[PDB]
Formats: structure tokens, C-alpha cells, sequence
RNA sequence: GCUCGCCGGAAGACCAAGGGUUCCUGUCCAACGUUAAUCGGGGCAGGGUGAGUCGACCCCUAAGGCGAGGCCGAAAGGCGUAGUCGAUGGGAAACAGGUUAAUAUUCCUGUACUUGGUGUUACUGCGAAGGGGGGACGGAGAAGGCUAUGUUGGCCGGGCGACGGUUGUCCCGGUUUAAGCGUGUAGGCUGGUUUUCCAGGCAAAUCCGGAAAAUCAAGGCUGAGGCGUGAUGACGAGGCACUACGGUGCUGAAGCAACAAAUGCCCUGCUUCCAGGAAAAGCCUCUAAGCAUCAGGUAACAUCAAAUCGUACCCCAAACCGACACAGGUGGUCAGGUAGAGAAUACCAAGGCGCUUGAGAGAACUCGGGUGAAGGAACUAGGCAAAAUGGUGCCGUAACUUCGGGAGAAGGCACGCUGAUAUGUAGGUGAGGUCCCUCGCGGAUGGAGCUGAAAUCAGUCGAAGAUACCAGCUGGCUGCAACUGUUUAUUAAAAACACAGCACUGUGCAAACACGAAAGUGGACGUAUACGGUGUGACGCCUGCCCGGUGCCGGAAGGUUAAU
RNA sequence: AGGACCGAACCGACUAAUGUUGAAAAAUUAGCGGAUGACUUGUGGCUGGGGGUGAAAGGCCAAUCAAACCGGGAGAUAGCU
């Protein structure tokens, strides 16, 4: 039926977007357990 | 614009049997330009170094395909592609 | 016009609708137009602070004129609107020099009523004055509480206010819920009462009416479960406890005004 | 290649989303594909996406977001002003044909269009973040004008046909043509023009609004479609040449008329209702600071520019969301024929498919169906399921009723074909002609052609004519709930919830209340005929007793009591 | 005129059977209810867990809800197996 994933890329891009991170205290605190962590890409983009 | 630019921008001869077709029918070359060149410079630049009178350039971008090496997945790098008109008193050098 | 409604489908049967035969029909005068946007009786945080209001029909703020003050220059009535926004009608009225501003409009007031609002005018409904002006008992309405403010009382259709009282600074009234209430007497107010009084004549018949007048259905709390409101589940129907609102306090009988400011100018109050 | 079969308001065609090369060619068959696979949406290599006018970008704002200063807050931070972002909305302009193995409104042929920059020339009061208009807005309804489109006829090309009959009232196929530009029609809206005054439009105004005369009756605005051009052009059944048999080249008939007709357009219109139906910029005009032979504006011709990004393919799905090539889920657009009220249904067209294991056999049993003697609920928790009803017109119809209903109550009757009334009627459309004209896309007359119900009478076939698909079971008594609605996504749709209404009570506006340590916000740009809360729950009849208990409201005399 | 009637798309989920290591972690087939509105649906936004939201079923918040999910305290504690 109507399953839980339907996508769009405004809404990915708003929500879990760089800039979206970069936004705030908590995003930016994202960003650096990231990089700490050594990820291939932080965020979703394209 | 500067010559310096110019002589950076045109890659190479696209070659092909749409790219043959079009320069035998309508009069018209086929290049794979830098990817950030634009169609001011590409008429400046083809008619500067080919000496020859463009009269529009038309163009477009190829996404690189996408290619797996032993197991590993890599992406062909993009480019730009430029469809030449040539004012018809022209007729084609290769060098 | 109050008028029931030959009963052509079950919605149809209780409902009286009031039908004024006078009003204009036509769009209401655009420069005097604003855009209004529903809130959803929700606060900047987003949340309920207002619980049963939303849907409802789109509307236009239309710019009513509560200070009155443009002075001893006459106005005449051109014709009556509908507002959305207000029980009341309203009217759109054109001052001598050109100028249109819409008023509450007034009972007998009607296309063609020239009026005026100042010191010195002639005391019939809809003039407008401040207050130490006006006879001792007369009615009036859109009265303001502090000079130059706007009106603020009786602003309903078919409400009013009786000037009981001159003395000194301050006129007492009879406000119309019944409490004596003095307001400095430098405050102007308008002649006559609120129009449109049967108003509360009509009837909505029907849980789709109230649903366009932006009202969303009211759970009754002893339905809910106990979580959700003191007055909570039971087994069948079990009430057991005061009544009280959502959040615990008691409610049919318990005084909750409380201002020490206000209290000065308050008589007494309404019983 | 040939027959067979299924979809056809889709199982077709085009998008947006989402995917990201799956597109097209060659080549390969390990793995992948529920079997083989020489095939593929699999592997490897190559090719493929061409824009001033289609989108994004860009200009403008909605809700909402961020937010210099600012207010607030232990810190982080919260709120918000000027701003600045944010489309699902408003903002300039391109069409037909030809072409690729794969793009085309982009390439080519023709024919156009828009906005800007410079230039000339003629004329000239131009200037904004300010002013005013415009942009600019609902539901329902009605029906008149049309067009897409279709059917028949004329026309043109071909056909006399595997089996009786077919030179005829016979058969098959075609009968296509756009934006633009000129024209100004069915319709809708609105009096016009000139002069004087007024300061209301935050300052200014010659513009808007207001007042006063003067004068004229047609004036302006809007507008589908038609007609003309576009077009001696294109497309065009086919035929003639060559062919690697895949195609290439040449040539090219007719290309009209009547009728029916949208849910598309006129129409953001018109009539009506109440629940009273975005904002802002481009756009038009008014002027302030200003600038005056400069600048700048208006028109015609010339001239240049129009950047960048998306463009392949899939989108009712084997490519998106479901772990799979998954009987599920996904918004917008187009809408052929005969029958039909119809976008239902049945059969077909354009077009696409036969659902990626077959081959036999023809047991029990299970699934999905079809039929049944005699009986007809005897079954069973219960007529669960099955059967039956089923259409259109006409006749007929009860208790009870809130007068609307109940009611499609119930029940019954005609229903095919052929002929006549009439070689096709009533209606619908309306040619030719004649007359008129403020001469036209005009008016009247006019009735050829074309279309075309319904009925009645006479005949005729069958067991059966609403022959299929399609398409109410009905009646009697009673519980509860007035009613339409809403609900336990995934065992409960109800008698639960809501409900219109009723009552209590709170609340005087800096409202109670609610969200926030606070600022602030909602309540509301509302104001006691308002707003919140609780209960009851249409309508009709009514709502009796009790203040001792808990609660709430009023009282301050005494007794009692905290910090100090 | 209408929360009017019959009835497709559209929205929903009343009964029955099949399915129950399914074609499907809630479907299919045959019937069933609403279908001009308290309707339905697209794009975007808002409300965040001692909270939301709820025509109120303790329903709903990513197939997890009488207090979501992820990381931490943390090797919680476990007279129990």
C-alpha cells in the first residue's frame, strides 16, 4: 500500500540538507561527530 | 576578450556519424569543449583560430557514463559538447 | 427578514436564516481592503493556545474607522456591507471632501443618513462625540476607554451602552452586560445602538454551518480518557468528580478575574 | 511471415514528480532473468540529450523561514523591526512541415514574434522606495454563440472480386493544412465630452476621489469564432524509376458541402446565494527631490544582443514507493467508432500486448464457476452464502407525518421487426431566389437540401423482444441513535464520538484562558447578540423533592493562626 | 434551493470466500457506504516525546506508542532462570 518512503528532493534537501545543518548549534554538532567519525559524505546532497 | 582564454578553451574534434552528418549536410563541426566555456567564446574562439566565420553555436552537456573496474564502481568525468555553424562559404581544414 | 426554511432535506428543516434585504450586493470598496490570514487558534509556537477554531471560509479584513475623528466635516451614508469579520453590518460612508471610511453602522441608519462626529454636533444616531457632550441617560454605543483610542464597547449587533452617570472627570455606565463601569468622560462614543440586532436570531441548523464559521467540533472531556482530561473515563458514563476546564481548575461558579489595576473604576459588578 | 486471442476513459499517447544512462547500435551468455535463452531493463565497447520564444534560472510576493539594530533570557538561546528569502500562485515572446539507428516546438525548409542595447531622424516635460488605477481573485446555476471533433453526401484514385448474386441506390482508400498578420461578428461591460472649483489621497499633483455647470447622444472598453491572408507553399492515395530488399529518388489526383456536437472556448462573463470569497511586481497614469538647447520620453527605419542550466529513456511502471522483473501504492493532460442517460457496460479503431517454466493425463480432494428431478429454510447461532429482483414510459399506491415526506411504497401494463398515416411526420437546421438597407460577418421574406424523435393503425417471426453485458428483493412489528458525518492504519463502524439546539458558568479588554522561567504570541486586529470552559444533545411534551455531606459564591463581627 | 435522491471516476471499508512458510509484514475476487461537500486530492509550511495532535479509539507521530527513535549514564539492577 502507501509505504513510509515517499521522496522529494526539496523537501531531503530542507530538512537534511547542508545549509539545514549548518543552520544551528545541534547541525553543526552533527557535522563534527561526522567528521570525527571519518564519513564518505556528511549530509544527503545530489 | 583575451586571446590568452581562447586558445584554453577548445578541447578537441568530436567524431562520429551524427558529428560526420551534420558537416557534410548542414556545414557544421563538432567539439568537445572545456566545460565552463560559453557560446560567446566558443564563436570567438573558432572563428579566431580557424580563421573561418561561425554563425551559431549550439550546445550541449554529456554526463560521463558510469563504469565499473574489477568490482569497482568510478564515473566518467563530464563535458561539454558544441555544435559549430559554419557561414556556408566555408569549407573544412583538419589539422 | 428572520425566515425559516421550508424543510427540503433533514439540514435544510431547523434552520432560520436572516436575510437583509438592504445590503449590498457586489464587492465592498477595495482600497479599504486588507488581507487576513487564519491562525488556526495557533500561537507563534505553533501550538493550540485556542482549541476549537479552524477551517472555515476565506475572508478580507475590511478597515473600520473606531476613532472617529475626522471632525465637523458631514458624511453622508452611501450604502450598507456585509462584513465577515463582525457580527454587526457595517456602513460606507463618504465625508464631504471626498474621503470614504466604513463605520459600524447604527440602527435606523440607511443609504442616504448624513451624519458627523466632532465637539459640536447635533445629537441624532450615528454622530459621534466625546462624552461630557452627551444628554445624561442616553444610549450609545462603539464607546472608547481612553481618549483618542478608538471604541472599544458595545461594538455587537444590537448591543448598546446607557449613560447613567456625569460627575466630575468621569461618566458612569450601564455597560450591557449589566456592570456600572466609569470611563473618563473626554472619551467619545456614537448615538444610537448596534443594528442588525436580530443577529442572534438565526439559527445554523446543521454541523456543516457552524464548520464554515472557522468552529471545529468540541470533544466533551468526560469522553476522553483519563489521561487526557481530569474529568476522565470511567466504565460506561462516571463522572464523579467538580467540573472543571482541561487544566484542573474549577469551573461553573469560580471567579477568575483578577486585576488590582482595573478595580477603581469598576462599580459593581454584573450579577 | 501468417492466422488465432486480450486491453482500448487503457494493458493507449504526453508530462510533472522520483530514478539516473535503464535510450540506440554492435558484441558476449559465466553470474543475473524463478526453465532454455541465440534474447534482455544482465556483461563489455562505442554512440546519443543542439533552444532569444518549452522549463529552470530570473522579476513579484503567500503561508512559513532567517533576521542588522532592538526586546528578552543562568550559558546555549527565544521572540521580532527594517529588511532579506520562500511557489503549489502573478510576470515578455513560435508555428506547420522535413529529417536520426537513437534529439527535436531546439537541427533543417518556410513563415513569424518579443524584450532589451546603440544609432539616426521627427517631435517633445522627463524624473520615485512616494500618490492613484490595474493586476485582483467565492460557490452554485442557467443557456445562448461557437470550435475541436465526428457521420453522411459530393469529389478523386483504384475495384468487379477464390462460392449463389454484384456496371450499381454497389465496394475500398483519401478528401490534411498551423502560429502569425488583416478584418471586427454572436455576446458582455460602461453614458460621453468640455469647463470651474474643493484638499480628502502622510509633501506635491494637471492623475484618483468630491462638488457645480455646459453640452451631445454615440462613445469607448472587451470579445469567442467566421472570413481573408499565411499557402502558385506544404502534406497528400498512389504511380514511375532504381535497390545491399533495410530503402533511395522523381512524380503526384481530389483536397468540398450539409449535419451532429462537447465536460473545450466566449465566460476572470451573465443570473443568484451567503458561508462574502490571496498578496505583491511587471503594466498605465500623477507629480516631490531634481534636471532643463543637457538629460529623458514618443514613432519609423537601420543595427546588435538575448547569457547559463535542464532536454536521452521510464513514468495506470520489469526503470518511482514497496528487500524481488512483487496481483499492492503514485498527481496532472489527451478522450476515435456502433449501441447506450453516460467517461457505466459489451464489441472494435489509432496503438499496445499474450502477463519469462512447459508437455501429458483427465483419480480422491481444494479453489473459481455452470446445471438440476420432487420439495422449498425442514440448514444454521443467523436465509451466512447462493439464488431472485433489476430498464423506459404510462397506470396505480397505505399507516403515519415535523406536511417536505413515507414512495421507486406496494402492484400492474406496453416494449422486436416490416409497412402505411408521411416513398422521413412533429420538431431541428436553413441553401438558392426576391425585397430592404444606416450596404454588412446586416435585416425580412423565403423554403431546396439535410437531420429526425414520438405515437397510432395494419401485418410478421420466435418458447421468450428492457432477449446479451448492464441493471432495486419487498412487506409487517419493535430496541437504540434525530438526521449527513467521525472512529480503534493492521480482528471492533456501533447503541460509541461529533452534531444543530438547550443550560450553567467564567470573562469589561492590557478580557478570562492557553503557549512561553521572560519577552512576546494566540484568544482577536474580535468587544457581553463576544469569547472561553463544563454538561446535555434535533424536534415534540416536559424537566418534580433534598443544601445534611463534598464543592463553589457571599459575609465579616468574634475564636484561632505565618513571617515580622 | 439542498451536509437532497440514483449513479461511474474519486474517497472509503459493510459481509463472504480465497490467501495465512501469501501474488501482498493487512491484499485479491464477488457484492457494500458516501459521491456539491463537516467532500476529495496535488505541491510547500507548522506543531517534538514529563511533548505534540486527536468529530476522543489511549487512536496517531516513519511497518516500532498506557510515554517514539538514536547516542550516552551503562557492564543500570536482577534474593529470578
Amino acid at each position: 500500500m502507501k509505504r513510509t518512503f515517499q521522496p522529494s528532493v526539496l523537501k531531503r534537501n530542507r530538512s537534511h540538507g547542508f545549509r539545514a545543518r549548518m543552520a544551528t548549534k545541534n547541525g553543526r554538532q552533527v557535522l563534527a561527530r561526522r567528521r570525527a567519525k571519518g564519513r564518505a559524505r556528511l549530509t544527503v546532497s545530489k | 576578450i583575451r586571446e590568452e582564454r581562447l586558445l584554453k578553451v577548445l578541447r578537441a574534434p568530436h567524431v562520429s556519424e551524427k558529428a560526420s552528418t551534420a558537416m557534410e549536410k548542414s556545414n557544421t563541426i563538432v567539439l568537445k569543449v572545456a566545460k565552463d566555456a560559453t557560446k560567446a567564446e566558443i564563436k570567438a574562439a573558432v572563428q579566431k583560430l580557424f580563421e573561418v566565420e561561425v554563425e551559431v553555436v549550439n550546445t550541449l552537456v554529456v554526463k560521463g557514463k558510469v563504469k565499473r573496474h574489477g568490482q569497482r564502481i568510478g564515473r566518467r568525468s563530464d563535458w561539454k559538447k558544441a555544435y559549430v555553424t559554419l557561414k556556408e562559404g566555408q569549407n573544412l581544414d583538419f589539422v | 427578514a428572520v425566515v425559516k426554511c421550508k424543510p427540503t432535506s433533514p439540514g435544510r428543516r431547523h434552520v432560520v436564516k436572516v436575510v437583509n434585504p438592504e445590503l449590498h450586493k457586489g464587492k465592498p470598496f477595495a482600497p479599504l481592503l486588507e488581507k487576513n490570514s487564519k491562525s488556526g487558534g495557533r500561537n507563534n509556537n505553533g501550538r493550540i493556545t485556542t482549541r476549537h477554531i479552524g477551517g472555515g471560509h476565506k475572508q478580507a479584513y475590511r478597515i473600520v474607522d473606531f476613532k472617529r475623528n475626522k471632525d465637523g466635516i458631514p458624511a453622508v451614508v452611501e450604502r450598507l456591507e456585509y462584513d465577515p469579520n463582525r457580527s454587526a453590518n457595517i456602513a460606507l460612508v463618504l465625508y464631504k471632501d471626498g474621503e470614504r471610511r466604513y463605520i459600524l453602522a447604527p440602527k435606523g441608519l440607511k443609504a442616504g443618513d448624513q451624519i458627523q462626529s466632532g465637539v459640536d454636533a447635533a445629537i441624532k444616531p450615528g454622530n459621534t462625540l466625546p462624552m461630557r457632550n452627551i444628554p445624561v441617560g442616553s444610549t450609545v454605543h462603539n464607546v472608547e476607554m481612553k481618549p483618542g483610542k478608538g471604541g472599544q464597547l458595545a461594538r455587537s449587533a444590537g448591543t448598546y451602552v446607557q449613560i447613567v452617570a456625569r460627575d466630575g472627570a468621569y461618566v458612569t455606565l450601564r455597560l450591557r452586560s449589566g456592570e456600572m463601569r466609569k470611563v473618563e468622560a473626554d472619551c467619545r462614543a456614537t448615538l444610537g445602538e448596534v443594528g442588525n440586532a436580530e443577529h442572534m436570531l438565526r439559527v445554523l441548523g446543521k454541523a456543516g454551518a457552524a464548520r464554515w464559521r472557522g468552529v471545529r467540533p468540541t470533544v466533551r472531556g468526560t469522553a476522553m480518557n483519563p489521561v487526557d482530561h481530569p474529568h476522565g473515563g470511567g466504565e460506561g458514563r462516571n463522572f464523579g468528580k467538580h467540573p472543571v476546564t482541561p487544566w484542573g481548575v474549577q469551573t461553573k461558579g469560580k471567579k477568575t478575574r483578577s486585576n488590582k489595576r482595573t478595580d477603581k473604576f469598576i462599580v459593581r459588578r454584573r450579577s
